């Protein structure tokens, strides 16, 4: 649940 | 080079033997610095840390593998992640230095 994600290019 | 210090951990280039240090308690951003990021690296932890490194930026996804001592990379392509997967961590994107 609580993990770290990453944000896709932007 | 200069090997770790008792309470840092530490991957060092393969190609060029600059070493990306942290001390515990410390962690990258969101991807480890320019210079060396997705490098091909070995670890050198301190005799008191542990390095987790991940594959992708941020430490993310729980795609976390566990490092001690000295490893090379051949010896990190197939490493038990945190999320149960065998990842290859040998060209990792981001850091965390822990307590051992
Ligand atoms: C994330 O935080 C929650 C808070 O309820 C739990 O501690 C959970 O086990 C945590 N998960 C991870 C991957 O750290
Ligand atoms: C993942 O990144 C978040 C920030 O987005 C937090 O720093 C979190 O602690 C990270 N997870 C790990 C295991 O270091
Ligand atoms: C990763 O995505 C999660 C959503 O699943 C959160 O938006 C989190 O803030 C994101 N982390 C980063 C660093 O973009
Ligand atoms: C964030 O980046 C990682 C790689 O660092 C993965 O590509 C992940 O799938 C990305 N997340 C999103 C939401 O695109
Ligand atoms: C963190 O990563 C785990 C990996 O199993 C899940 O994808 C989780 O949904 C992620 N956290 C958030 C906040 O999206």
């Amino acid at each position: 649940p609580t993990t770290s994600t990453t944000s896709a290019p932007k | 080079a200069l090997p770790a210090k008792e309470n840092e951990g530490c991957i060092v280039s393969v190609n060029s033997g600059k070493r990306y240090c942290l001390p515990v308690g410390q962690r990258s951003g969101y991807s480890l610095p320019d210079w060396i990021v997705g490098q091909e690296v070995y670890v050198d932890s301190g005799a008191k840390a542990k390095v987790l490194l991940s594959d992708w930026d941020n430490l993310s996804y729980n795609r976390i593998g566990e490092f001690v001592g000295n490893v090379n990379p051949a010896d990190m392509k197939k490493v038990k992640a945190w999320n149960g997967q065998y990842l290859d961590f040998s060209k990792p994107r981001s850091m965390r230095v822990v307590y051992k």
